[PDB]
């Protein structure tokens, strides 16, 4: 026979890039928002031109609805023996009866575990689409402030057009190279900005200071960074073991019921307005920079043995433009070398004339070029 | 209609995956043909056989 | 097997518009309890038979309560003992009691949702009895027909009535009925001349019988037993070596005839998807008011 | 939307539907619509 | 269970408390679009207006029992006549009996058919009475004993048809067959001969799915009679010109005379052949129609039984669409 | 980063129905939501693996399109369609209720994809083809350049401020490679066209109020094609996740080409010989 | 109701080769609770035509379970429109979620589960979608009109054939109908400023063969053009036709598939869930 | 209408400007809006 | 159905439909000395088998 | 579906003619030969315990 290897979300790394907290009247609300409020800093000029004041600001952002669901089909001749419908009289109906149940049982128990897959697939789904290439990003977080006037502007965009064809690919254009990669590295764990603190995290390591990140990559980066470029710093990890809560009662309740809102921190507003388990598990850490990241690959306790697709294999799209039938100018056309590739003695030379093909190579090599007569299917039509 | 060999077929368009060509063309040594189903030499008007 | 549909929020004063349609029909893609807004769309000024073509590949579904974070559907193809259902009527003129419905989109001048909040716009189609409808879709293919030979543009007998009261069938230019009726009325016509051209060729001397007494007869013969009066299908000439460029195989012709006229029989409706079973209420139902119905 | 406490009770019955100018937003439904029973908020989870 | 319909309505045809329950209702269009879709339908030559007077005659009601209307047709037992004359409580009855006779009669000639005039409803079960004001109430789905009548003697009921009117299809056209569970459809009888025509009604259950050529066939004196009287009273011209034969000939001739598009309005093109497809006076689909049914359910056993009835057994409700028939 | 996305899980429930069988079916409704101030990820994209698509040539075939009115005379355009279908993949085969490409039989390599032809005067500088380039010759797209940039010609473009233009057959508005591959003009198919998103100013609704929109919404678009054996046109609603920097540039990478198959040999050297030409390739792929 | 349907003593080589066809469909003749094997049974393949002909005389069956002793069965069709059942697919194209399916009987032969203990064989029919059904029927009957992987026709119900698509063709010529046909021309010029209009036209299209070669004469005013008209009747009468000429030659589509779970398309001799119409 | 108890603080500043694509609806003022003061509520006095 | 047929297309070289007329027709002449089962089989070995 | 598949193939006959001998073509990579072993190694999966 066959196990079923079970397992849970919490104890996995990527847990330490969200916050989960039950929610049980979830189906209920509508829109919910959450509000920032930042004040940026200010520094004193001086001279002819006045002063300014310190700008405020505030910004709400919107939730948005997700979901998963698992069909648990049951057949005929079983339910016709677990509801004891069918049941009959014998030896040997009994033990039927404890095989369909058995099946049941071993059916809901791989149903059930897959509400923990889909969550460790649903947080890579997201992550994966609001996070900007790298390329794309270090030089604007270089322009900042500056983005006012159209040269700096300018100047940006030909930076840009550099970096995402200049740095797109390392570690298989550079394997020569040891800190060059680290240095990529480095700038992918420091371009990015911390966010709020909450106290519900905790993620530690076994000695000291907190954790920091993630690094979710596939089994090839992963090896081939364990092995040249990387070390371990240990190899386990303590985490929180249980989820947060957020319930509706006694103050949001009459408020949701008669007005139509509810705030989470309803109790604390209202006291203050009148005068009123770290588990330890095995994972992979690893410093990189100045800070400490889990580095992990999901692709074999997860992922593993099903049909879905990892979602961590891009797909990066390029347009590729040649021209055809173009004939250079007159002063353009040279021998670099009076020995040219020189025709058969005898023969006129068919290089001077102008041409009208170009050659190309395919995927893996084997040459395809592509001629006139292969715009028959453009220039041929009465749309011209 | 205008007869096959007489007008050259083509140069790459003979092994496109489209023409009634390559169906007749398998052997370096022999040609092959349809022909009207008499025997040779016969009358003088081509009959609709 | 009830379908929620997860609503991007758009706005006050939008949302009461589509709180207004309670009760029109809406054509999912797959039963999934699951389903975005932007899924259930399509252009409203859109070409009606590519419309009508497609509401075969989908399934029915009444939009039931709606609410500012999702709205409930109910589909009607599969479905348990055929429960009840409540439906909005938006035809153009009233059905009555104890009679079957059927989808057809909006023939004549449109109306549709502009949610210009989320920037999507919704058709719902009309819900015509069945005889009617098969009338009208006559009606206005004829009148654009009766255009195309540049004769008489008007007879004032456009008109078709429904319980008494006379409607007028709206001037065919309103939205853009010289547009998205075009393909209807040429696939139409078209099939209908192929097909008299086909039987013709077939039987070159029908139309030279006894204008009373030969034609009659051949018909009655024909309907019933095996005499036929020989072939009565002449032998057509024999075709071309089919590289000739005037090729012309009557039998194929029939062939595609007999395929394309299947497909566009099919692709009418007019097979009835419901079924108008009130009780306490005023027996007959005006447009724009519920009525409650059982599935077929 | 509609009331949970009714604070006091009205002394005299009169038909509604005739004095309607006396008010400035009216509703009757027959028996039992549907929107009395959602139970359906909205609101902002953190304040940062 | 089976979901029912309630129909207010005038006591003129159909009278809940003269007949008993378990008897078919049909539902009466309204006739002034009737009366109108006339004016476009009669054929030529016939009168256009006569269906206005024949419905003037007879002055909502919209009912009307199929043992009434059993009764104004050529088909009849005159026991039924009898007991519908002298069993209706109501006044002016056999007078009505009679004009509505004339209408179907002018229906029929009138090219618009009754079929596209009387929807069919269920089996009544109950109903409440004013004076002459009812408000009937029949099943529409399921089957008929799913339901709970207020007489209190017999709760559930059956299905009634005047046997008179039903005919046995698969034991008339000897299929060999062994009864088991049989479809049930209501027919209509056209019969078209100018100032001389009627209407015959039947029941009709067997195992055929599709009635088609079985009618065809049982039908046969009345499609044969009614093709050839049926295009009377419109003029045909003289003998058909010759060239009204369509050329064959000239589909596959390799030199003919030809002429591309973009050409045809009055050129130097008057070489083409010309071909006057002439058709004025021939017999239309409508001059050949014959018979119309609609499946009304499925049915188990038929047993007769006392006025001759004929009681079904397990009837289960499920209309279907009309149906012509034609070829 | 240590917090990056808050994360509510509902309550699960189940919903029962009939299929021979009892088909349970659970669900449960879960919501995030962002709660940091500018970006808390980033990805980089390290090694390479095998291309999905092929890299060959597939002459795209216009006679599945309508909207072009056909020619006068009937016999012209019939040998028209008899003399262009002939031996070419993806003809519109009038297989039933389609009329679409048939099903090939037998896959070289990944999805063989499509390929465009666009007129152009044979003056037209070569320099023009070496770096990148846009099909057009005005450069304009959106990231450089303010609304009324695509289609003026009263201002000087601003890839090369020299000339106005590079291709006046391929820029002015309603031009001719405008009508072929346009949004508002109603001449699309059933086939992919790969220049479909470089003659589209469509996005004018969509104007946008920031370049980290742009640079957010690059590396998350959805894909346009469809993953059959050939690159088939797929509806927007399904989509599917695939990163292009050539939307946000509206440029085009010169592969490696030549005029010759004399001039591809492993001791590559000189570029340029005579009327033939050869060109480097300038690409994200320089391995 | 449950069609129970009896068995013999089987061999062990047959009883489970039957055992595997669990989803296919079988034609009864009538519609009693009990029936057994031998009854509802075809001969072996033959004249494709006549078949297809026979399954408009006969309500189909489905069967779900097969027991050493008794094999129930389903009346499809007869009372119920969603009594949701599972049926195998047998037909070599593969059926897609949302379309209806039709049966049609098999070509070639060769798929009899010949039982030799019993001494007879049956013909499960193949289930196709609609649309292709329907062109299978047309290039059926089209060759059974041209005698005046492919079996060739019999000569005594091929005539039936044409005669009913004979019949359903001539109702279609009506005074109203040359009217519509004086505009071939008129056609045909529209066909040429746009272009869907050409597209809608066919290439092989029978008609501009004919536009092209033979010019009509305006029509003759039919009787009373001023109270009625007559393009109207003639376009509703080829309606009411063509709304039921597909099914009067192959079969009526007698369920459509729904799947709330699996993938979409579901491949060849693989069983996906159905509600009938 | 901003908030009164902040959940939790934010940890990094950063020029918020430009990132303004990342929000739904927001908006900056210079110093001291007068409309954040005055508060005024919606009370109903009774129901019957 | 690939290996024989000529209206699909060379899966290699998708330009033409065969590189060689006279060895992948079904009877060609190439054909009929290496073919399994065409009997031409000798005593030494046939790499092309 | 046969695009995925076709990549298979296309990588298969470019591994097989690249990395069809190690230890006599590679013995400078002193690397490549212990990553080829624990590649071995490592492709293959346990059997019942």
């Amino acid at each position: 026979c066959s196990t079923l290897s079970l397992v849970r979300f919490l104890e996995l790394g990527l847990s330490v890039a969200c916050v989960c907290t039950k929610f049980p009247e979830l189906s209920y609300v509508a829109e919910g928002t959450i509000q920032f409020e930042v004040q940026q800093p200010m520094i004193a000029r001086d001279g002819p031109h006045p002063a300014d004041q310190p700008v405020h600001n505030y910004m709400i952002k919107r939730l948005d609805r997700r979901s998963l669901n698992a069909a648990f089909s049951i057949a005929v001749e079983a339910l016709g023996l677990i509801s004891g419908e069918n049941l009959d009289g014998t030896h040997i109906s009994s033990a039927m009866r404890l095989r369909a149940i058995q099946q049941l049982a071993r059916n809901v128990q791989a149903v059930l575990d897959s509400f923990e897959r889909g969550t460790a697939d649903q947080m890579l789904r997201v992550l994966m689409e609001k996070a900007p290439p790298l390329s794309l990003l270090a030089p604007f977080t270089l322009y900042e402030g500056r983005l006012a006037d159209r040269v700096a502007c300018a100047a940006l965009v030909s930076e840009l057009k550099r970096r995402v064809r200049d740095d797109t690919f390392f570690l298989t254009k550079h394997e020569r190279n040891k800190d060059a990669v680290l240095d990529r590295l480095s700038d992918l764990v420091n371009c990015t900005a911390p966010s709020v603190a909450v106290a519900r995290m905790t993620h530690a390591d076994t000695q000291g200071r907190p954790v920091d990140g993630v690094l979710v990559t596939t089994a090839g980066v992963r090896q081939r960074l364990l092995h040249h470029v990387l070390t371990l710093a240990d190899t386990h990890a303590d985490v929180p073991v249980t989820y947060g809560e957020m319930v509706i009662a006694n103050t949001n309740l009459v408020t949701a019921l008669v007005m139509g809102k509810a705030v989470s921190n309803m109790d604390d507003v209202a006291r203050y307005l009148l005068g009123g388990g770290s588990a330890r598990v095995r994972a992979d850490l690893v410093v990189v920079g100045d800070r400490l990241v889990f580095l992990e690959a999901l692709e074999k306790r997860v992922y593993q043995a099903t049909q879905v697709p990892y979602p961590l294999v891009g797909n990066l799209d390029v347009t590729f433009v040649m021209p055809l039938g173009v004939f250079k100018p007159a002063a353009d056309r040279y021998a670099r070398h009076a020995g040219s590739f020189a025709p058969t003695p005898g023969l006129p030379d068919p290089r001077t004339h102008p041409p009208r093909a170009v050659h190309f190579f395919n995927k893996d090599g084997v040459p395809c070029h592509v001629t006139f007569e292969h715009a028959m299917g453009t220039l041929c039509h009465p749309s011209f | 209609v205008r007869p096959r060999w007489a007008a050259p077929a083509a140069a790459d368009q003979l092994l496109a995956p489209g023409n009634a060509d390559l169906r007749l063309e398998l052997h370096p040594a022999f040609d092959f043909f349809v022909a009207p189903e008499v025997d040779v030499p016969g009358p003088f008007a081509v009959p609709q056989v | 097997m009830e379908v929620d549909i997860a609503l991007p929020t758009l706005s006050p004063g939008d949302l009461s518009a589509l709180q207004r349609c309670e009760g029109r029909v809406v054509f999912l893609e797959t039963l999934r309890r699951h389903a975005t807004l932007r899924e259930v769309a399509l252009p409203c000024g859109g070409d009606v038979l590519a419309a009508m073509a497609a509401y075969r590949r989908r399934f029915a579904a009444v939009i039931t309560r709606v609410t500012p974070h999702r709205m409930l559907a109910t589909p009607l193809g599969v479905g348990g003992r055929g429960q009840s259902l409540v439906l909005q009527n938006t035809g153009p003129f009233d059905l009555t009691n104890g009679d079957h419905v059927c989808l057809v989109p909006p023939l004549l001048g449109d109306e549709c949702l502009r949610l210009t909040s989320a920037n999507l716009e919704l058709r719902f189609p009309m819900t015509l009895p069945l005889a009617q409808a098969r009338e009208l879709t006559a009606r206005v293919v004829a009148r654009a027909a009766e255009t195309l030979r540049g004769g008489a543009p008007a007879r004032g007998a456009d008109v078709v009535f429904s319980n008494g009261r006379r409607y007028q069938l709206p001037p065919p230019h309103r939205d853009n009925a010289e547009a998205a009726t075009r393909s209807l009325v040429l696939n139409m016509i078209f099939l209908l001349n192929e097909g008299a051209v086909i039987l013709l060729s077939l039987i070159p001397n029908l139309l030279t019988l006894g204008a009373q007494d030969g034609y009659a007869n051949a018909v009655i013969q024909l309907g019933s037993a095996t005499r036929e009066l020989g072939q009565l299908v002449r032998q057509p000439p024999p075709p071309l070596p089919q590289d000739h460029a005037r090729r012309f195989c009557v039998f194929e012709a029939l062939e595609a005839w007999i395929a394309s006229a299947s497909r566009l029989g099919d692709t009418l409706g007019t097979r009835p998807v419901a079924r108008v079973c009130i009780f306490d209420g005023p027996p007959t139902v005006p447009p724009g008011e519920k009525a409650a119905v059982v599935e077929v | 939307r509609p009331a949970i406490l009714p604070s006091g009770q009205i002394l005299s019955n009169i038909e509604v539907h005739s004095h309607r100018a006396l008010f400035d937003i009216f509703k009757r439904f027959r028996s039992d619509d549907n929107n009395l029973y959602g139970a359906e908020f909205d609101a902002l989870l953190g304040t940062y | 269970r089976a979901r029912l319909i309630r129909q207010v309505t005038l006591a003129d045809f159909c009278e809940p408390q003269a007949e008993r329950p378990g008897l078919v209702v049909l539902a009466l269009r309204h006739p002034a679009d009737l009366a109108g879709a006339a004016y476009a339908a009669t054929p030529p030559g016939k009168n256009h207006r006569d269906l206005e007077e024949a419905w003037l005659a007879l002055d909502r009601a919209s009912v009307v029992s199929l043992n009434f209307l059993v009764a104004a047709a050529e088909n009849a037992d005159d026991a039924l006549r009898a007991h519908v004359t002298t069993n209706y409580r109501d006044r002016r009855t056999a007078a009505r009996l009679e004009r509505f006779a004339t209408v179907l009669r002018a229906m029929i000639r009138s090219h618009v058919f009754p079929h596209r005039a009387l929807h069919v409803l269920g089996g009544l079960l109950g109903h409440v009475t004013q004076d002459r004001l009812a408000s009937v109430t029949c099943v529409a789905r399921g089957d008929q004993e799913a339901a709970r009548t207020n007489d209190m003697a017999a709760r559930r009921s059956q299905v009634h048809v005047p046997a008179c009117a039903l005919m046995d299809v698969d034991r008339e056209l000897r299929l060999g067959g062994d009864d088991g569970l049989r479809f049930a459809y209501l027919v209509f009888v056209y019969t078209q001969r100018h100032r001389r025509e009627a209407l015959r009604v039947h029941v009709a259950v067997s195992r055929l799915p599709e009635l088609g050529d079985a009618l065809s066939f049982l039908l046969a004196g009345t499609r044969v009679d009614n093709a050839i009287h049926g295009t009377d009273e419109a003029d045909a011209p003289a003998a058909p010109a010759a060239a009204a034969a369509f050329p064959a000939y000239l589909f596959n001739d390799p030199r003919s005379a030809r002429c591309p598009t973009g050409r045809l309005n009055t050129p130097a093109a008057e070489a083409l052949p010309v071909w006057a497809p002439d058709m004025r006076g021939r017999a239309t689909r409508n001059s050949c129609m014959y018979a119309a049914y609609v499946r009304l359910g499925t049915v188990e056993r038929v047993v007769r039984r006392a006025l001759p009835l004929a009681h079904m057994e397990r009837f289960t409700w499920d209309v279907g669409a009309w149906e012509e028939c034609f070829f | 980063e240590k917090a990056s996305e808050s994360y509510f899980m509902g309550q699960m429930q189940v919903a029962r129905t009939e299929s021979g069988g009892l088909h349970l079916q659970l669900t449960q409704p879960r919501a995030n939501v962002d709660l940091g101030v500018g970006f808390t990820a980033a990805y980089a994209a390290a090694a390479l693996r095998a291309p999905v698509t092929d890299m060959g040539n597939l002459p795209q075939n216009l006679f599945a399109t309508r909207g072009a009115p056909p020619m006068l005379d009937a016999d012209a355009d019939d040998y028209l369609r008899r003399t262009v279908n002939a031996g070419n993949r993806l003809a519109p085969v009038p297989v039933f209720g389609q009329m679409l490409p048939q099903v090939p039989a037998g896959l070289a390599r990944g999805q063989q994809s499509v390929c465009e032809f666009i007129a152009t005067p044979v003056s037209v500088d070569l320099a023009y083809f070496r770096r990148a380039c846009n099909p057009r010759g005005r450069a304009a797209g959106e990231v450089h350049g303010e609304e009324g940039l695509m289609f003026d010609h009263s201002h000087a473009d601003p890839a090369h401020p020299h000339r106005a233009t590079a291709n006046p057959w391929a820029s002015q508005r309603h031009s001719y490679a405008d009508r072929l591959y346009n949004g508002q003009y109603n001449m699309s198919g059933p086939a992919y066209s790969p220049c479909f998103k470089f003659f589209t100013p469509a996005e004018a609704v969509a104007k946008s109020r920031g370049l980290a929109r742009l640079i957010a919404d690059t590396g998350a678009a959805a894909s346009p094609t469809s993953n059959g054996e050939y690159q088939f046109k797929r509806p927007v609603g399904a989509g599917e996740l695939v990163e292009d920097p050539c939307a946000l540039f509206q440029e085009a990478y010169p592969p490696l080409c030549a005029s010759d198959s004399a001039l591809l040999r492993t001791p590559l050297g000189a570029e340029e010989h005579f009327a033939q030409y050869l060109i480097r390739d300038e690409s994200p792929l320089k391995g």
